């Protein structure tokens, strides 16, 4: 049927399998996080830029700076952590786009997984250089770099 | 024991080689996936043929 | 840039790493190929006293769980009386005026089903933290991440050839061989053949 | 459509293998960072370089106290630099104050 | 009906239900993929028909 | 085989120095491990290269 944990136990026990092929292992790995929309990309980009400016400001005020108030230093570290959390979240969101693009350059010379890894490195560069105020979607910019 | 192989041997000991032996055998660390310059056919610097 | 296991001592007809560390080859392929975490070290005395303090923490958390459970029960009773007021005061079918009653009953049943499932989750992670030991594999990534971000002390655990290198680091051949000599001295049957 | 005749890319000469005299040569002692010593026999009239790429695989310096100070290049590109090339300090400070007010409203409201 | 072998297997079947057979087929033939009631509906009809 | 090991080692070093999430670095390390295993004995574990 659809309940009574028979199908649920079957899906759970089939989730914890070997999958000796490394490509199938990586695909089952990356099919995990939830995909995003343009509003989520806007939110994550704003959080990333805020965290980057906060950690650069803390880098400035670390040497020759100030013993800051405890709340100011604490939420400065909070924004500094939140920026990297958003960056990891964005990269892990668009891994699937890297896979879907790199499925077509196979069959000649290189192996599949090396193409996937080079696409991931291009996606790192695209999420570093992406801008949100130009009002475009993230795949529109990221396809160039990938 | 011997390393110039003067054909005076009495043993041949095998052994499980550690990283301290591996980086003691080697003469230089290869760090580039290149073999030969495509135009002048010379062995590349820091390649597999350096 | 990261250590790598030699293939002759991992995949043989006896697997020599498996016989040395007493691991199953099915488990060894899960460890050294980034399929499953492995507990490489653990504490004893910190676990011994935070056993009491963290079981107090666990009882506090499960008390809050049951508080949210009977709060869901009270909200179900409130919505059930609302269904009573909007059913048994007008003209309707006697089965259709209890259809919302049965829907709220099955809603309470699935709500306590969810609550009992996360109760099982908390009981599982607490029991696993009590029975934590070295050379133990942890499949189900979510359980390991929950265990780590709750109990980042008391143990370390990695995944791969670095973790295998840590296991070979924390290792004595003398007491292991003496235990095996004791087992082939006194034991019997299958365990004697395995110990040989 | 020919004969398989191979040749390695290199010539083989044969001259007199005499060891009774050679060119005179020095020996320079190079040192890496991790307590390693290396000997590289250069010739006598040879401008000995202050650094050297060692046999171990890391850039070792020369054990004589030359102190060359080669003045290495900048780190190429940062995420902060790619942010700063398209934003300004007051706009980044404005978003910083925005996130500060948001974490304040989440913390105590 | 006549086959002693077939009635012995139909008593030793230990599974009742078409979907109950389909989930076993999918979990043994697939394994490493979560089953759903449209995939086993299409997997067998893709393999032999 | 030597070029595959050299490529994946350089890429792993660049990913570690760049700062990448755990998924990419773990997949890269299992890629390097599979490449060295294929160097020492191709066709031992899984599909031969």
């Amino acid at each position: 049927e659809d309940e009574s944990e028979a199908l649920r136990q079957a899906r759970k026990d089939a989730e914890l399998t070997a999958s000796a092929d490394s490509v199938r292992a990586y695909l089952k790995q990356i099919g995990k996080v939830a995909l995003l929309n343009a509003e989520e990309e806007v939110e994550l980009a704003k959080r990333i830029e805020a965290g980057l400016y906060a950690t650069q400001l803390m880098t400035e005020l670390s040497e020759r700076g100030e013993k800051l108030p405890a709340a100011q230093r604490r939420d400065m570290m909070w924004i500094c952590r939140d920026g990297d959390r958003a960056k990891n979240h964005l990269l892990e969101a668009n891994l699937r786009l890297v896979v879907s693009l790199a499925k077509r350059y196979t069959g000649r010379g290189m192996a599949f997984l090396d193409l996937i890894q080079e696409g991931n490195l291009g996606l790192i560069r695209a999420v570093e250089k992406f801008d949100y105020t130009k009002g475009y979607k993230f795949s529109t910019y990221a396809t160039w770099w990938i | 024991g011997a390393m110039l192989d003067v054909n005076f041997f009495d043993e041949l000991r095998i052994g499980l080689a550690t990283a301290e032996d591996i980086r003691q055998w080697s003469y230089g660390e290869v760090k580039k996936p290149e073999t030969i310059n495509y135009r002048t056919l010379k062995p590349e610097k820091d390649g597999l043929f350096c | 840039a990261a250590p790598v296991t030699h293939i002759w001592y991992f995949k043989g007809v006896p697997s020599r790493l498996g016989y040395l560390l007493d691991l199953a080859p099915k488990d060894l392929e899960k460890i050294i190929y980034f399929a499953a975490y492995v507990i490489t070290s653990v504490d004893e005395e910190m676990r011994h006293n935070e056993l009491s303090t963290l079981e107090a923490e666990m009882a506090v958390e499960r008390k809050a769980v049951e508080d949210q459970r009977d709060g869901e029960l009270e909200a179900r009773a409130q919505k059930l009386e609302a269904d009573l007021a909007e059913l048994e005061a007008e003209g309707a079918k006697a089965d259709a005026r209890r259809k919302v009653r049965d829907g709220g009953e099955r809603e309470m049943r699935q709500i306590r089903d969810r609550a009992q499932r996360e109760l099982d989750r908390l009981e599982d992670i607490w029991s696993t933290f009590t029975k934590l030991a070295p050379k133990q594999l942890i499949v189900d990534e979510n359980l390991y991440r929950e265990l780590v971000d709750r109990y980042g002390e008391y143990f370390t655990g990695a995944m791969g050839a670095e973790s295998i290198q840590k296991l070979i680091e924390n290792f004595d051949i003398d007491a292991e061989a003496e235990s095996l000599r004791d087992v082939i001295r006194n034991g019997k049957g299958q365990k004697k053949l395995r110990a040989l | 459509d020919r004969v398989l005749r191979g040749s390695r890319l290199g010539a083989v000469s044969y001259e007199t293998d005499r060891n009774h005299d050679l060119a005179p040569r020095q020996i320079a002692r190079y040192r890496t960072d991790n307590g390693e010593e290396f000997e590289v026999p250069f010739a006598d009239d040879a401008e000995i370089p202050g650094t050297w790429l060692c046999r171990n695989g890391m850039e070792g310096t020369l054990i004589e106290g030359d102190l060359p100070e080669p003045k290495k290049v900048k780190p190429p590109r940062t995420h902060w630099d790619m942010l700063l090339e398209r934003r300004s300090i007051e706009e980044l400070e404005e978003l910083l104050k925005e996130r500060l007010e948001l974490i304040r409203s989440r913390r105590r409201g | 009906g006549f086959s002693e072998i077939m009635r012995s297997t139909l008593e030793k079947d230990n599974t009742v239900g078409t979907d109950e057979a389909l989930l076993d087929i999918y979990r043994k033939l697939r394994p490493g993929e979560p089953p759903t009631k449209e995939s086993a509906q299409t997997l067998l009809e893709n393999l032999f028909f | 085989l030597y070029r595959r090991v050299i490529n994946r080692n350089n890429r792993l070093k660049r990913l570690i120095d760049l700062g990448a999430p755990e998924i990419i670095v773990n997949n890269e390390k299992r890629m390097l491990q599979e490449s060295v295993d294929a160097l020492f004995d191709n066709g031992r574990r899984g599909r031969p290269v």
